[PDB]
Formats: C-alpha cells, sequence, structure tokens
C-alpha cells in the first residue's frame, strides 16, 4: 500500500510535501536537465553572436 | 644692328588639371557614402542579434 502512497518530505524550503519519491526523482532530474539545453540554446543564441 | 635677335622661349609652369566644381562633387559623394556605410554597419550589427 505504501508503494501507492504519496508521502511527505522534510525539505530545505521547510516543507512537509506529500509526494511519491518517483516524482521527486522526476522533478529533481527534470530540473537538472532543463538547465542544460536552456544554456546550450543560449550557446546557440551566442553563436548568433560570436561568429 | 638692323637684324632680329629674339629671346625666343623661356619655360616655367607647375600645374595640374582641375575643377573646383568637381572638388565638392567628390566631397558630397564621400559625405553621403559615409552616412550610408556607417548606417549599414550599425544596421546589420543590430539586426544581427538574431536571425
Amino acid at each position: 500500500q505504501l508503494q501507492y502512497d504519496k508521502v511527505n518530505f522534510y525539505n530545505e524550503d521547510g516543507t512537509i510535501d506529500n509526494l511519491t519519491m518517483e516524482e521527486y526523482y522526476r522533478k529533481l532530474t527534470g530540473k537538472i536537465a532543463s538547465d542544460g539545453e536552456n544554456n546550450n540554446v543560449v550557446n546557440s543564441s551566442n553563436e548568433t553572436l560570436y561568429n | 644692328g638692323g637684324v632680329q635677335v629674339g629671346t625666343g622661349t623661356a619655360v616655367e609652369s607647375i600645374v595640374r588639371l582641375h575643377d573646383e566644381y568637381s572638388y565638392y562633387k567628390l566631397k558630397g559623394a564621400s559625405n553621403q557614402l559615409e552616412y550610408t556605410k556607417y548606417m549599414a554597419s550599425t544596421l546589420q550589427e543590430i539586426a544581427q542579434r538574431f536571425p
């Protein structure tokens, strides 16, 4: 049953945030990925510049 | 002595082909060319930001 259940984490924002660890992995990882391409789009924005 | 003695020819000049009317013809050409060329560089410089 716990495998279904959403449970709360005691986080740096002080939250007790009902959740599945899966989504935490999702939200943690997806956030990490977002940074990459966004920057490397900026690189593409930059390569409009430097060239 | 009743017979002709001619001093003949003497030589002096240092000059070149000219027209004052033309001189400012060239002046204006530079002036307007200067406007457009600088205009051009700044134009595309800004337009260059993004294709």
